[PDB]
């Protein structure tokens, strides 16, 4: 984003005048111009060019293209106006709300406009809900995914996090860069963010609203569209507060009485395309009251609630009685015949199945009746669960017969409509926070804890299928119903007198191995629980032979042999002399697979139950993986390129065991080692998860004491990776204390001269740059750890004469060189160089050339304001712990006047002016300042943040206070500041007078008491506030 | 955020005076009245909405009946109150008062009922972190920025009277004297019947009440202009009417607010508005007396008829000693002078540990109003 | 198929207007006469018939005698109302009534018996699945696109006053007044006379009819017309009678309508249209009269005359306060407003809720009219 450097470097070598000023009115024309062909080419466009300038320092021109395309959304193209909306679900409307509180100039635009550029309702009300309004069904689907894509990205106005816009943008990017019941509903506490609770219910305002005071068929019909799309993304039991309105008045049941008087109205269900959308949110909304109400229909406890389940389950037993007697051709509780509204949904169900048996295509996501019986099968499971069986007593006739018909259809959500019955059959924050306070305290947190029978003609259809069919949607979702057969325990007479079914899953086995399947991945981990859990009753001898073929004879890992054994050692591992001899067979064969992180998940399985069953078998096999992995993580054998990969090789540290960890002479050898090539960034980026994860256990599972007594023995020299050994890889008496701090100073900038010179879909991808500069962020954490928490004290004064020293001729990356790559990080990376600052600071590096930068001391960036005002409350947190240099004070206040003020709800600048109050000679100098700054101090959000700085100050310093609450800031118009300005003035006047008076009287002169009064009684200010004029009459005459 | 910012709101009888603390004006003023359809409604599609709340039932006057929720300082009806303070919060304010702590006005020597079942709504209705009841005449004296005087607070309510000297406040001292604006208001509609207009209903009963808002004034002297009266020019004022019927009240304009100073007019004993500060400056001690006669604050919406301070003058300087000299500090913006004594008291550091807290409540129940505050 | 539509019935005294809802015009328009034949006839191959419906009435004019069933607003005889109804549905619209909800409607100030024997004959004559009787001055309104205002209603039946405000409707202000069209009728045979015309039989009562709704209209002012009279002008017209009669009429053809705003001609205290819109007016509410003032709404069949429009404006503004202006929207199709308000209104879906069903009819019998509608 550096348009300003780069641009300087061509023009010398070839000398064109083309800047971007001059292309973008060659883009702003392209979007008005006639043809409609002319215009779905110049709105993808801006789909590549608008979420790059509206953080840049090009944003004046990039906020007008947004302005633009919303005049583009009544065009009579329907390709032109779904391209539109692309380009309005890819806005990060948090960056887009930052902009608009700079602009001046920009809000009147042409024609001058008095008023806000509101862009965030405009684009939200009239456009994206707007277009659900569309006559097409193509423009309706596409305008329900951005309401999917808008909702982590809106920032309204003043929630209890985040507060400014420019907080807003800042726990975006510190979140990336800084770390059985049915399928509805939940009963966990649930925690959830409390600002993305809030941006969730004002799109679920406005679109109720289209839907109830809509006038239109069109807003009613692909409105109910927009809202089965939210339920599948953001579902209603995870994030009730947001879903929640007024029903039980406090867990929710948000909004579902207004869709069953759609659905009861016999104008509403007569189409199929959102009649189907309709049925799977009414199912979302009576299981969010699951986890409050459940203690006809006993088990819903909540007599409100009961007319909303008794009319759905109504309503699901009169359309899986319509599609009964379609698939078979017969003529027409649950019983549609003597209503002829849904007489009206026969004739619908039947013009559907004519094009199907007409027309042969298999492989249909949209069928409309197939698309339709997806849907009312999988929302009469999820009202099952809460019902009973005393419910469903006078229903297990009913349902049964239609689902023999309803078979053969769709049998993959024929029986997920099947499993569920027989479970009840048979009973079952400001910049500061966000930044570094929020996530440094749960680095040193996690470290203190690491040194610590109807069914019998239904069920027998079910198993011919799965030898006959090949969709392997359907081959899984038998095996779950026959882990339910064995649990609940019917008889094994499934297969009265030969084993048909259990010989057929023995063959499938020869498929996998040699590859002739075509889906094992979605089956293999369900293929191996149906196995263990019979053996209770093929035994587990037999079992455990079967998986051994597969890993060795076969594909890959991470699809068949290593969800293979999480049915198995689940099974063994947590629920005599036969039992001994098999788990030693199981432990061999991961110590072959250790090198995958989803092996490694098993694996803290196995330590959890050795200190439970016998403590000294729990130390004998910590040891045995100790001298595995860490000859690996110095060859790099250890796949941990993914940040799943690296949470879980971190919580093994803790539960191995210490006395495995306990000799340095092994953690070390596999500590400082240098890779083979780091030419690319496959091998660059596994050599740094090495050096991360076992820095984790010389902090917390050995303290600074141990460990450098070792280095001493151990002649590791400062020079392994140093300036001349780097050069060529990428192409191709010395102190404990000095070992140990030039590895980690020197793997800082091998982070960072990749991260700005290095391509970003050139050599690297891009989860693959989620994950590299996301090692500069956890690295950084463990280098702020060794400055403060003091037991680190060797480390500590080790690095202070070195950022003070030059490097060795050029053969060390020295800290002139390492700094000059951070600042260009400032733009692409901004909350890790708000770590950088942290930790020059701390060795005593206070050193005003970098500290100008990164402040700028005497429309914009929007990615650097999180930098300057974050390494501001960093600067000043620095000068409130040691106060007593005097240096460090009378330069942020001289300054930094306008930031100084303005950020004083912060914790660590709350702090910085308190210890100025107690200052006698500091206090005084911060007053000159806001006199030089009256100018900008008339906002009405500035001046109410100087009165609680200006509240209370020395009192040898509240003579330079009275003549600024008099002269400056009384004249203000607002009758709130001028009523909070004579509270502070008038509380001057009466401590001095108690005070001494040889003292008070050189502190406000004689000549100069006369000034101020002549200042009032011209004017009206004296006769407006009474109670300062009498106060200052009493001062003269005893004196 | 700091502090929280807090949340005023004057409820006198008459008008809901509600707004944010920490600012010079309320944001949001309205009549305090639930109107209700009388009439049966016959179209489809209307409302149907069981009442009105708020400036809505001023301008849908006529269909409905208007009841006013708080009589003498009394709230009448608890549902219509409520109904009131969720109209201020979600109509106007629009706020979750779980954001915010809550000052409450009321008036002096009123029923603990309504303190302690005011109390009780605010904490077991709108869920609240903090609140406070304070006295009406305390909040218009601070408003005034004096130390020191006498309130004459008159609302629509009733008029109270509380001495105060360099804070303090003398509870013997205090008078609550049972005269209105609403009172004015049932002696005009009744003074207006003797011309030929004839207002039977609460609808145009709030058109006279809008009449004596702006056309009645008071006399510097009664008689005189009484007198005056005989050759009428002055006196009489046109009024339009919202029917388009137009009204001509002559000496029948300023005899309306003489009432304060008349209760004879209105048939009851008790003292003129003038003898009631006599009656709570005479109970005070002998020390104070000399600034109480000349600190004597105007406060409330029944004090904002013409000539009133002019009249009060007059007659304290009458009657008390001319030994010393009577100041009236009646200040223009007296009406809403009540709310922004409480938008200072809540801006206020110190203030902010008085709170009534949520806490201290749920532990000590509702009867704590009185053992915290005054 | 879709909303099954409506059908929409106006039947006012003279005419019958009917057809579709969902359309803004009637498929049928005929007059409300059964004509029986008073003289036997002496041929074979003749018919018989009972009796001739509609404009085979017309046709036939001199053989029959001829029965209006609807007098000043109530069905006289039901028999000869049954024949109407029978002849629109299979003759002219070709429609089962089991198809299609039906709409009626009904006049102002009228006797129960004529709702709960009009939905006995519609439920129980014409199997049907819902209908409804609705007010003809609100329908009427609904036809001119308004919300608010004071309906004058007036065909060959009755004339009637609704004022209306913001929907609503104000049962106290509903003025009824027994002058129609058919009294004038009555009046200009009566009238005629003079001139020596003499005319006695029902047949050429519907010639002076015709003469009525095409020759006739109201002086824009009565005496200054009537003195120009003298030089017999412009103010005669000739006219010409299916026998070949020439007939001509002077001062006649406007003193004809002048008995609207002179009821003492037809011999009748009750008051003139000016005045009883006057009278429904000040029993309105107050504020109300200003815009039932400026949106007065003329409809029905003898509000058609030219100069209607024009002098009830000075009428109305010579009574009225000239401090407001009174604006009178009497439209062109006026005499089809009533029936082009009932196919709007059953042609909204919020109304498709509130039809008169037939199993309510059979569960709760006649009188469930005056329970559900006016």
């Amino acid at each position: 984003f550096h348009v300003g450097d780069w641009m300087g470097t061509i023009r010398t070598l070839t000398g064109n005048t083309f800047s971007l000023a001059d292309c973008i009115p060659l883009l702003r024309k392209t979007l008005k111009d006639e043809s409609s062909v002319t215009c779905k080419l110049a709105c993808t466009a801006v789909r590549n060019c608008v979420m790059s300038l509206c953080s840049s320092s090009y944003s004046e021109l990039g906020l007008q293209l947004i302005i633009d395309v919303l005049t583009l959304r009544n065009s009579s193209y329907w390709l032109v106006r779904t391209e539109l909306l692309e380009t309005l679900a890819e806005i990060d409307f948090r960056l887009v709300s930052f902009l608009e509180a700079k602009a001046e100039n920009l809000h009147r635009g042409a024609h001058h406009y008095t008023g806000l550029l509101k862009l965030q309702e405009r684009v939200l009300n009239n456009v994206v809900i707007h277009l659900l309004g569309d006559e097409d069904p193509r423009v309706r689907h596409v305008a329900a995914a951005s309401l999917i894509r808008l909702v982590p990205k809106l920032f309204y106005k003043c929630d209890q996090g985040q507060a400014d816009p420019v907080v807003a943008v800042a726990r975006d990017q510190s979140s990336v860069y800084l770390k059985r019941i049915y399928r509805g509903y939940n009963l966990l506490p649930s925690i959830t963010d409390v600002t993305m609770e809030n941006n969730l219910s004002r799109v679920i305002a406005a679109v109720s609203h289209e839907l109830i005071t809509s006038t239109t068929r069109a807003l009613t019909f692909g409105c109910c569209e927009a809202l089965c799309l939210l339920s599948t993304a953001f579902p209603v039991c995870i994030w009730s507060l947001g879903w929640h309105c007024g029903v039980p008045p406090l867990c929710t049941v948000g909004m579902a009485t207004m869709i069953l008087t759609l659905l009861s109205s016999a104008w509403f269900p007569l189409d199929l395309s959102a009649h189907q959308d309709a049925l799977i949110l009414a199912g979302n909304l009576l299981a969010a009251s699951a986890p409050k109400s459940l203690r006809v229909w006993p088990a819903l406890g909540d007599r409100a609630l009961v007319p909303m389940v008794e009319q759905l389950f109504s309503h699901l037993l009169k359309v899986i009685n319509i599609c009964a007697h379609v698939l078979d051709d017969v003529a027409p509780l649950g019983s549609f015949y003597h209503l002829p509204s849904y007489l009206r949904l026969h004739d619908v169900l039947k013009a559907t199945h004519a094009n199907y048996k007409v027309t042969l295509d298999l492989q249909n996501s949209t069928e409309k009746f197939g698309g339709f019986l997806r849907s009312a099968l999988d929302v009469l499971s999820q009202i099952l669960e809460l019902a009973t069986l005393q419910d469903i007593g006078k229903c297990v006739e009913e349902i049964l017969g239609y689902l023999k018909s309803c078979f053969s259809r769709e049998p993959m959500m024929a029986t997920v409509c099947v499993q569920q019955l027989l479970k009840t059959l048979f009973g079952t924050p400001g910049l500061y926070h966000y930044c570094f306070m929020a996530p440094y305290t749960h680095f040193t947190q996690a470290l203190a804890d690491a040194s610590l029978r109807l069914f019998e003609p239904l069920v027998i259809k079910a198993l011919k299928q799965y030898t006959t069919t090949t969709c392997v949607q359907l081959q899984k979702q038998v095996l779950d119903l026959l882990a339910q057969l064995v649990q609940l325990r019917v008889n094994y007479c499934l297969l009265d007198s030969d084993q048909v079914f259990i010989g057929f899953v023995l063959k499938q086995f020869e498929y996998i191995e040699v590859g002739q399947f075509r889906e094992s991945e979605a089956i293999i981990p369900n293929i191996f629980f149906f196995l263990v859990l019979l053996s209770y009753e093929i035994g587990i001898p037999k079992i455990i032979q079967l998986c051994d073929g597969i890993m060795a004879s076969g594909r890959k890992a991470v699809t068949h042999a290593i969800p293979a054994l999480q049915p198995i050692v689940h099974d063994l591992f947590v629920l005599g002399k036969e039992l001994e001899t098999q788990k030693e067979v199981v432990v061999s064969m991961l110590l072959r697979l250790i090198q995958y992180h989803q092996v490694l998940e098993m694996f803290i399985l196995v330590l959890q139950q050795c200190h439970k069953e016998n403590e000294d078998k729990w130390k004998r096999l910590s040891r045995q993986i100790a001298d595995i992995i860490l000859p690996m993580l110095a060859k790099q054998q250890m796949h941990i390129d993914s940040h799943e990969a690296l949470g879980v090789l971190n919580t093994l540290f803790e539960i191995l065991a210490p006395s495995s960890l306990r000799p340095v002479d092994m953690l070390l050898r596999s500590m400082f080692v240098t890779p083979n090539t780091m030419a690319s960034v496959s091998t660059v980026q596994l050599w740094i998860s090495g050096i991360l994860a076992i820095l984790r256990v010389l902090i917390s599972q050995s303290t600074e004491d141990i460990v450098l007594s070792r280095i001493q023995e151990l002649s590791f020299s400062p020079y392994l990776i140093s300036c001349t050994v780097i050069n060529r890889l990428r192409d191709g008496k010395n102190l404990p204390e000095e070992t140990f701090s030039r590895f980690l100073l020197q793997l800082v900038g091998i982070l960072l001269e990749d991260i700005v010179t290095k391509q970003l879909k050139v050599e690297m991808s891009e989860q693959q740059h989620t994950f590299y500069c996301q090692e500069l962020g956890t690295l950084l954490m463990c280098l702020i750890h060794i400055f403060k928490s003091g037991m680190f004290r060797r480390i500590t004064a080790a690095a202070t004469r070195l950022f003070r020293s030059d490097g060795c001729g050029g053969s060390f990356y020295t800290l002139d060189s390492l700094n000059l790559r951070a600042r260009s990080m400032i733009t692409t990376h901004p909350a890790l160089v708000l770590l950088w600052c942290q930790i020059l600071l701390l060795v005593n590096h206070t050193d005003y050339r970098w500290w100008a930068e990164v402040q700028q001391t005497p429309l914009g960036m929007c990615n650097r304001e999180i930098v300057r005002r974050g390494a501001l409350i960093l600067f000043c947190d620095y000068v409130c712990q040691n106060l007593h240099d005097s240096e460090h004070l009378t330069w942020l206040i001289v300054n930094h006047i306008q930031d100084l003020i303005s950020l004083s709800h912060e914790p660590p600048v709350q702090d910085f002016i308190s210890a100025v109050h107690r200052n006698s000679a500091a206090s005084g100098l911060f007053i000159q300042a806001i006199q030089s700054r009256c100018e900008n101090l008339s906002t009405p959000t500035m001046l109410k943040k100087t009165l609680q700085c200006l509240e209370g100050i020395h009192l040898s310093q509240s003579g330079a206070v009275l003549t600024l609450y008099v002269d400056r800031l009384l004249c203000t118009p607002f009758r709130v500041l001028a009523r909070m300005v004579d509270i502070l003035a008038c509380r001057r006047v009466e401590m001095l007078l108690a005070a001494n008076l040889q003292s008070s009287m050189a502190q406000l002169p004689m000549e100069e008491l006369n000034r101020i009064q002549e200042y009032l009684q011209s004017s009206g200010l004296a006769q407006r506030h009474q109670r300062l004029y009498s106060l200052l009459d009493r001062f003269r005459l005893s004196t | 955020e700091d502090e929280t910012t807090a949340l005023v709101c004057d409820n006198g009888s008459g008008l809901v005076k509600a707004g944010f603390a920490g600012d010079d004006a309320p944001r949001a003023v309205f009549p305090s009245i639930v109107g209700r359809p009388r009439h049966q409604g016959v179209m489809v599609g209307m409302g149907q909405k069981d009442s009105y709340v708020g400036d809505e039932a001023q301008s849908k006057r006529g269909i409905l009946t208007l009841k006013y929720p708080i009589e003498h300082g009394i709230i009448t009806n608890w549902d219509d109150m409520e109904k009131i303070w969720h109209h201020t919060f979600y109509n106007e304010l629009r706020v979750a008062p779980e954001e915010h702590p809550t000052l409450l006005t009321e008036a002096p020597l009123n029923p603990k009922a309504n303190r302690e079942k005011m109390t009780q709504i605010m904490f077991e209705t709108f869920n609240v972190p903090a609140m406070y009841v304070a006295i009406q005449a305390v909040l218009s004296l601070y408003a005034s920025g004096r130390t020191t005087g006498i309130v004459l607070d008159s609302g629509d309510g009733v008029t109270h009277n509380v001495p105060i000297y360099e804070g303090y406040a003398l509870p013997h001292a205090i008078m609550r004297l049972d005269l209105a604006g609403r009172d004015l208001t049932d002696y005009l509609m009744k003074i207006l019947t003797e011309r030929g207009y004839s207002f039977v209903t609460t609808a145009e009963r709030e058109i006279v009440r809008d009449i004596k808002e702006k056309l009645c004034y008071v006399a510097l002297d009664f008689e005189n202009e009484m007198a005056t009266a005989a050759s009428s020019s002055s006196l009489e004022k046109s009024y339009e009417l919202p029917d388009g019927q137009v009204i001509t009240i002559g000496n029948e304009r300023f005899r309306c607010p003489e009432t304060l100073f008349q209760p004879s007019f209105i048939g009851m004993e008790s003292a003129g508005i003038h003898e009631t500060t006599y009656n709570s400056i005479m109970k005070c001690d002998i020390d104070i007396r000399k600034d109480l006669y000349a600190n004597n604050v105007m406060s409330g919406g029944t004090t904002m008829y013409p000539g009133i301070a002019d009249r009060m003058q007059k007659e304290i300087t009458a009657l008390a000693p001319s030994t010393m000299k009577i100041k009236i500090i009646a200040p223009p913006e007296r009406k809403y002078s009540v709310w922004i004594g409480g938008s200072i008291l809540a801006s206020l550091s110190t203030f902010q540990q008085m709170w009534i807290t949520k806490q201290e409540y749920d532990e000590a129940g509702p009867s704590i109003v009185h053992r915290k505050c005054f």
